[PDB]
RNA sequence: CAGCUAGUUGGUGGGGUAAUGGCCCACCAAGGCGACGACGGGUAGCCGGUCUGAGAGGAUGGCCGGCCACAGGGGCACUGA
RNA sequence: GGAGGAAGAAGCCCUUCGGGGUGUAAACUCCUGAACCCGGGACGAAACCCCCGAGGAGGGGACUGACGGUACCGGGGUAAUAGCGCCGGCCAACUCCGUGCCAGCAGCCGCGGUAAUACGGAGGGCGCGAGCGUUACCCGGAUUCACUGGGCGUAAAGGGCGUGUAGGCGGCCUGGGGCGUCCCAUGUGAAAGACCACGGCUCAACCGUGGGGGAGCGUGGGAUACGCUCAGGCUAGACGG
RNA sequence: CUGGUCCACCCGUGACGCUGAGGCGCGAAAGCGUGGGGAGCAAACCGGAUUAGAUACCCGGGUAGUCCACGCCCUAAACGAUGCGCGCUAGGUCUCUGGGUCUCCUGGGGGCCGAAGCUAACGCGUUAAGCGCGCCGCCUGGGGAGUACGGCCGCAAGGC
RNA sequence: GAGGGUAGGGCCCGUGACUGGGGCGAAGUCGUAACAAGGUAGCUGUACCGGAAGGUGCGGCUGGA
RNA sequence: AAUGUAAAAA
């Protein structure tokens, strides 16, 4: 099927569009610790009705752009900030790496 | 009167104005080939009285060993401070796989089928006294459900 | 080739009777009777405890001398019975029993185990009819193995199939000198065999 | 370490090393003798042995040893390296191939042959 | 603030018989008990029962010895001669019934938490159901 | 190797195609990616399998079969399902 | 090549000069008959094609073999290549001469400096055999990167010490969800290969047929204890007066 | 002026906890910058003596420094050579500090000897190196080496 | 638009008078720092200094009494 | 109150 995922809207920032932030957790291949990892999908948000912290349900779909090939199925819940605090969070201490 | 097998005679030393004198290891195990054995460890300073010594000794400290068909009950790990070494069951026809130390050990032993190896150390002294202890915490299915009682 | 060179030394270096010859070995010299000791220039001096490997090594060497065999066919075997569910040991003994020019020794239609290969190999012997002259050939339980036509008029066949008379052999087959055949009944049990070795010294051997 | 430690850093591979540039990894290397020399051993032992700076096919340079009594190699000799050191002697991870090319077999040797590049004596 | 109240729990079994105490309690917990239940049903242990130590639910534990040895030391052969937890806090363990452990070839008991419940390596074979390797006992 | 990015990320319309698509173009918006390792360098065709190993693992891709890529080096399109 | 074949040829080596060894080994005796020779001589090939039936279904007829006069069968028939590594220890196999830190050996430990089972030759022995050794690389041993299955007072290893971001981990009771997780059902997981069984080529390698399971992912259904997650309660943790 | 910690009461919160890559702060001594201060002591430096020699130990002298402010450096046998947190597993004795009518008990700290157990041994042992779980840091033959190249920091010495 | 040309940077490899230290080497020169109060307890960060090991100052550690 | 190389242990 065209699989569904389900995660939070992280960037609104675009038009037409949203960047949706999905994690996937998982036993280890060889040290059996259930890790989790995370991934980024560009979805396609014709209206621009689905806000930063929106969690969503995203559907595999035709291209719509050169990373866009995800469209927006549903909302989840609204007010959600806590998960887009993490993300955001993880890209301020990526200041304190370089240098 | 059992079977008797040394599995070392070694020649030690000791310093003293003048030269070097040496006393003799010598460890033997013995056994009936039929569950009963006992190891033993004799000094000296003469190779034949070393083992002669090892043979008092050896029929002394014994152990009765509960054999399945030659094989032994259930799996054990065994860790002589030094060295540890691994025991398991297995089918007839296996055959005794170890070091030679163990095989003295489990030869004597009336074993005849088993799967073995010495992690760790390897002394065979220390691998030794392992072998011993290892057996002498083997346990039927009896002494389990006896234990496991109490009525 | 076979061991070809001389027989009757490993009689003498096994310390064991090994029953590779003819008449010989049961007149009073198999050689090792009259030197009951190892071969060269030493042989009778002050014998040495041997290492837990001469031990297990000399007992499979003895094995295989028996049977007069290639070593790497020897190990093969050993290998094939070391798969299959069975007792590995014996189902060795088995399966080395098993070879046709084994069964013609067996079966007296010959002295020698060697003998009795340069039968199958010239062509002197048939399992269910058809020739065989493949010594490795395993004979399976039931198959009739006999000497063929033109050879059932030969001297040696003759006269070992003579001396073959009452002679009782092998629970696992049945002669008939009067029509010079027999029959792999089934497949030796361990005690029906009566080696001067021991499986299981061999089964160690094989772990190294 | 915990196994969270594991699932992070990781366990280091061994990564072993070679003890022959032979180049190519190759079972031999054919070359040309550049200077055949005698020299002394090292820490416990003594007795010039014969070696030969030998220049590779794989544009090196490298010291070889000439094995067996006598040898025929001179400053031009075309010869097989075989790869093997000398605890004896610094710096030399290599055996020429005595009976190939240039590098005679050695003489009237009987027993070992195969060793040493020998024909069979009628 | 107390990482893993079972491998604690069978930690106090422990440490308790290597001194041969007749019972050490244990902070109470309905998970917690099904452990003790099962242990005891095999017969590792006397008993339990819930307790009270300064307002705290606790269980008791009467722990099981063998018969008193003859020679030097007379230290009575264990009943619980080795108890190990398997699936950990910062490492779950999760099997299939097609694939549990067999302790000690038989002799010994392996409990583990499953869909149907807290049952024994054999009970878990019984009703054909895989789950939480929780520890091993022998 | 710790930051990388201008067709760069997204949009609107347009070309092109069997067809989706910054695949390519005009305008617009400022975006997309990165310690869960981006960008950089070194290496390498990939799998069914092969080898060893108690196994967990390690190593490996010859011949056979499957897919990809190339036809002295590089670029191009023509004919045509 | 098979059986017989001396209280045991000569030669050679060793010796306490009696003797011991190679050794049933040889010679010799009889038997068998790879090679070679003569005669026969395949399977792989029935279809397309043509006749009847319509040109179909169905029946019926005939042509073609590179390998090849080869495989194989029959008859005749001569005793008909043995080599290599090793024998100080690991490691199965011991003596003699030569030699003299030289000639040399070497994988590790080490061996040779006049008396070497370690060099080299000999006699003998162990190992394998149309092979046996070497070099090169891979996995093993190596639980010596340790998931299985290691450690860190002094052996190699606790950060100089704290605060703390990310991540990791998370006490007791009840409830909804069912992500992880467990179960069942089905799809998929080609062939070849691996293992089992049985059959084909005189065996075998090789080959045919059949059987089984398989991690993994897709769909459906189900269990909810542990993990998670929303929700509700508590005070044993932590904080506070 | 101010930090931590301990005890009593069981009054409040209601799992708000533990650990912690990077980061940030502290960090003996020596040393660096500017300015100050300078008694005693004292690298370097000079003289004496000892010695074969004596750039040293011993003696007489003696500058930076040692002292303060402000700033920088960031290393160590920064040592218990033992990361932190929690639970569990005999006691004997000495001592610091708190609560309780008290030859006793109950708590928090610092020592020694020891149950069980751990350890290669020495040894550890409710101040664990015992039994367990969480999290971080570190190890993976001796030499070359904490060296070289690169990168970062530093006035420099030099550090990571 | 292949590719050529021009100019300017980056990484990597080879090579270089000389120069720094390092490893190894049956024997050399110098002295004797360490290992026993090693005949001034040693070791250490650091600073000065000296043919060489070293010495000395400040602190620190017992792996010293 | 300095220093004594370099071939000895079935
Ligand atoms: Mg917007
Ligand atoms: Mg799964
Ligand atoms: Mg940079
Ligand atoms: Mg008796
Ligand atoms: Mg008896
Ligand atoms: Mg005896
Ligand atoms: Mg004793
Ligand atoms: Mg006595
Ligand atoms: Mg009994
Ligand atoms: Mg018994
Ligand atoms: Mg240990
Ligand atoms: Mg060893
Ligand atoms: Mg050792
Ligand atoms: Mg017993
Ligand atoms: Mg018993
Ligand atoms: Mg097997
Ligand atoms: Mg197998
Ligand atoms: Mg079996
Ligand atoms: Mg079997
Ligand atoms: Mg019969
Ligand atoms: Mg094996
Ligand atoms: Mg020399
Ligand atoms: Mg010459
Ligand atoms: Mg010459
Ligand atoms: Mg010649
Ligand atoms: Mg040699
Ligand atoms: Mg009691
Ligand atoms: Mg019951
Ligand atoms: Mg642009
Ligand atoms: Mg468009
Ligand atoms: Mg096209
Ligand atoms: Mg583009
Ligand atoms: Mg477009
Ligand atoms: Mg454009
Ligand atoms: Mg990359
Ligand atoms: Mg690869
Ligand atoms: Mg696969
Ligand atoms: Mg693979
Ligand atoms: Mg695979
Ligand atoms: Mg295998
Ligand atoms: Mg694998
Ligand atoms: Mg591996
Ligand atoms: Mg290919
Ligand atoms: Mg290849
Ligand atoms: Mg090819
Ligand atoms: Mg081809
Ligand atoms: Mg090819
Ligand atoms: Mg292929
Ligand atoms: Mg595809
Ligand atoms: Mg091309
Ligand atoms: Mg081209
Ligand atoms: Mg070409
Ligand atoms: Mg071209
Ligand atoms: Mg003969
Ligand atoms: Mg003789
Ligand atoms: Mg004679
Ligand atoms: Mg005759
Ligand atoms: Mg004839
Ligand atoms: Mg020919
Ligand atoms: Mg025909
Ligand atoms: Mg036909
Ligand atoms: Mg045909
Ligand atoms: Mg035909
Ligand atoms: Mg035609
Ligand atoms: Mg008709
Ligand atoms: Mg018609
Ligand atoms: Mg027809
Ligand atoms: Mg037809
Ligand atoms: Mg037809
Ligand atoms: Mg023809
Ligand atoms: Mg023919
Ligand atoms: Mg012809
Ligand atoms: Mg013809
Ligand atoms: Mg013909
Ligand atoms: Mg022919
Ligand atoms: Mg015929
Ligand atoms: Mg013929
Ligand atoms: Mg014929
Ligand atoms: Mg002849
Ligand atoms: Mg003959
Ligand atoms: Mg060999
Ligand atoms: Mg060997
Ligand atoms: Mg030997
Ligand atoms: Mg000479
Ligand atoms: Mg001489
Ligand atoms: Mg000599
Ligand atoms: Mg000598
Ligand atoms: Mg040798
Ligand atoms: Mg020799
Ligand atoms: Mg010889
Ligand atoms: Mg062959
Ligand atoms: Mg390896
Ligand atoms: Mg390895
Ligand atoms: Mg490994
Ligand atoms: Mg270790
Ligand atoms: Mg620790
Ligand atoms: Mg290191
Ligand atoms: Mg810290
Ligand atoms: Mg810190
Ligand atoms: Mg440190
Ligand atoms: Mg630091
Ligand atoms: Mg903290
Ligand atoms: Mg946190
Ligand atoms: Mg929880
Ligand atoms: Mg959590
Ligand atoms: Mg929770
Ligand atoms: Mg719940
Ligand atoms: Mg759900
Ligand atoms: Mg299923
Ligand atoms: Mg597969
Ligand atoms: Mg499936
Ligand atoms: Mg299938
Ligand atoms: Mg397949
Ligand atoms: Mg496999
Ligand atoms: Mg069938
Ligand atoms: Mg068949
Ligand atoms: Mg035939
Ligand atoms: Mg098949
Ligand atoms: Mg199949
Ligand atoms: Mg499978
Ligand atoms: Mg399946
Ligand atoms: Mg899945
Ligand atoms: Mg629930
Ligand atoms: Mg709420
Ligand atoms: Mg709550
Ligand atoms: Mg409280
Ligand atoms: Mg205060
Ligand atoms: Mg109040
Ligand atoms: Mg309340
Ligand atoms: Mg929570
Ligand atoms: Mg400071
Ligand atoms: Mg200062
Ligand atoms: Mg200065
Ligand atoms: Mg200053
Ligand atoms: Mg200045
Ligand atoms: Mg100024
Ligand atoms: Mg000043
Ligand atoms: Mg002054
Ligand atoms: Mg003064
Ligand atoms: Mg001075
Ligand atoms: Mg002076
Ligand atoms: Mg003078
Ligand atoms: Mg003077
Ligand atoms: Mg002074
Ligand atoms: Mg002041
Ligand atoms: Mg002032
Ligand atoms: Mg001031
Ligand atoms: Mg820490
Ligand atoms: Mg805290
Ligand atoms: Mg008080
Ligand atoms: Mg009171
Ligand atoms: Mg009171
Ligand atoms: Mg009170
Ligand atoms: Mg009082
Ligand atoms: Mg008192
Ligand atoms: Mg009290
Ligand atoms: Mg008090
Ligand atoms: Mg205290
Ligand atoms: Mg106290
Ligand atoms: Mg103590
Ligand atoms: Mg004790
Ligand atoms: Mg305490
Ligand atoms: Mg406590
Ligand atoms: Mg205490
Ligand atoms: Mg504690
Ligand atoms: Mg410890
Ligand atoms: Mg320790
Ligand atoms: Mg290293
Ligand atoms: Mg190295
Ligand atoms: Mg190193
Ligand atoms: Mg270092
Ligand atoms: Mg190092
Ligand atoms: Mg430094
Ligand atoms: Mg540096
Ligand atoms: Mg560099
Ligand atoms: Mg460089
Ligand atoms: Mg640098
Ligand atoms: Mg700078
Ligand atoms: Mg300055
Ligand atoms: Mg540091
Ligand atoms: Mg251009
Ligand atoms: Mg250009
Ligand atoms: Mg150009
Ligand atoms: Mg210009
Ligand atoms: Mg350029
Ligand atoms: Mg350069
Ligand atoms: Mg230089
Ligand atoms: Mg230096
Ligand atoms: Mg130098
Ligand atoms: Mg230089
Ligand atoms: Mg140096
Ligand atoms: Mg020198
Ligand atoms: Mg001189
Ligand atoms: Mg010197
Ligand atoms: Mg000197
Ligand atoms: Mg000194
Ligand atoms: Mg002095
Ligand atoms: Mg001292
Ligand atoms: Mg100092
Ligand atoms: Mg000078
Ligand atoms: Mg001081
Ligand atoms: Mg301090
Ligand atoms: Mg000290
Ligand atoms: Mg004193
Ligand atoms: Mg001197
Ligand atoms: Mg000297
Ligand atoms: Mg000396
Ligand atoms: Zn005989």
């Amino acid at each position: 099927p065209k699989k569904v995922l389900t995660g939070v809207v992280v960037s609104d920032k675009m038009q037409k569009t949203v960047t949706v932030l999905v994690e996937r957790q998982f036993p280890h291949p060889l040290y059996g610790k259930v890790i989790k990892r995370s991934k980024k999908y560009l979805a396609h948000d014709p209206e621009e009705k689905y806000k930063l912290g929106d969690v969503v349900e995203i559907i595999e779909s035709r291209p719509i752009s050169k990373r866009k090939r995800f469209r927006v199925l549903r909302l989840v819940e609204s007010g959600r900030m806590d998960l887009v605090e993490k993300y955001l969070i993880r890209r301020q201490n990526y200041q304190s790496l370089s240098k | 009167d059992f079977e008797e097998k040394m599995i070392l005679i070694r020649r030690t030393a000791r310093m003293q104005a003048g030269g070097r004198r040496f006393r003799f290891g010598a460890l033997v195990v013995v056994g009936d080939r039929q569950g009963r054995v006992g190891l033993g460890f004799g000094k000296a300073p003469e190779v034949p009285l070393a083992v002669q010594k090892a043979g008092y000794y050896a029929r002394r400290n014994m152990v009765e060993v509960p054999l399945q068909n030659g094989t032994i009950p259930h799996e054990i790990e065994v860790e002589f401070g030094a060295s540890k070494i691994v025991l398991k069951p297995a089918a007839p026809g296996t055959g005794v796989i170890a070091g030679a130390v163990p095989r003295a050990i489990l030869e004597l032993a009336g074993v005849t089928d088993i799967l073995t190896k010495e992690l760790g150390s390897r002394n065979p002294i220390n691998i030794a006294y392992a072998t011993m202890e290892a057996l002498r915490q083997l346990r039927t299915k009896a002494d389990v459900e006896r234990l496991r009682k109490g009525e | 080739g076979r061991y070809i060179g001389p027989v009757c030394r490993l009689c003498r270096r096994e310390g064991v009777k090994l029953y590779l010859k003819g008449e010989r070995c049961y007149s009073p010299k198999c050689a090792m009777e009259r030197r009951p000791y190892p071969p060269g220039q030493h042989g009778q001096k002050r014998a040495r405890r041997p290492s837990d490997y001469a031990v297990r090594l000399r007992e499979k060497q003895k094995l295989r001398r028996i049977y007069g065999i290639s070593e790497r066919q020897f190990r093969n075997l050993f290998e094939e019975a070391s798969k299959k569910k069975g007792v590995t040991g014996s189902v060795f003994l088995g399966l080395l029993e098993s070879r046709l020019d084994n069964v013609v020794y067996r079966l007296g239609f010959a002295v020698s185990r060697r003998q009795a290969r340069q039968l199958v190999r010239h062509g002197h012997i048939t399992v269910n009819g058809r020739r065989v002259d493949l010594p490795s050939y395993r004979v399976r339980p039931g198959d009739e193995i006999a000497v063929a036509e033109k050879s059932r008029n030969l001297e040696l066949i003759r006269q070992n199939l003579e001396a073959m008379k009452g002679r009782k052999v092998g629970p696992w087959l049945s002669l008939d000198v009067e029509g010079m055949k027999g029959k792999f009944l089934r497949l030796p049990d361990r005690e029906d065999l009566a080696l001067p070795v021991n499986e299981q010294l061999v089964i160690e051997f094989y772990s190294r | 370490p915990t196994i969270n430690q594991l699932v992070r850093k990781g366990r280091e591979k061994v990564r072993k090393k070679s003890k022959v540039p032979a180049l190519k990894g190759a079972p031999f290397r054919r070359g040309v003798c550049t200077v055949v020399r005698t020299v002394t051993p090292k820490k416990p032992n003594s007795a010039l042995r014969k070696v030969a700076k030998v220049r590779l096919t794989s544009g090196y340079e490298v010291t070889a040893y000439i094995p067996g009594e006598g040898h025929n190699l001179q400053e031009h000799s075309v010869v097989l390296i075989r790869g093997g050191r000398v605890k004896d002697l610094p710096g030399v991870r290599y055996h020429i191939v005595r009976g190939v090319y240039d590098a005679a077999g050695v003489k009237d040797r009987k027993k070992s042959r195969s060793k040493y590049g020998t024909k069979k004596p009628k | 603030m107390l990482t893993d109240p079972i491998a604690d729990m069978l930690t106090r079994i422990r440490n308790a018989t290597r001194v041969y105490k007749e019972s050490t309690d244990v902070p109470a917990s309905r998970f917690k008990e099904e452990i003790l239940r099962i242990l005891a049903r095999e017969g590792f242990i006397k008993g339990y029962e819930r307790v009270d130590v300064d307002g705290k639910p606790y269980l008791r534990v009467y722990l099981k010895y063998g018969p008193r040895r003859q020679g030097p030391d007379p230290r009575p052969e264990q009943v619980i001669h080795h108890i190990r937890r398997i699936s950990k806090p910062g490492r779950r363990v999760y099997v299939g019934v097609k694939e549990i452990p067999r302790v000690r070839r038989g002799l010994g008991i392996a409990i583990l938490s499953t869909s149907k419940g807290v049952l024994t390596d054999r009970e878990a074979r019984k009703l054909g159901v895989g789950g939480e390797l929780i520890c091993e006992v022998w």
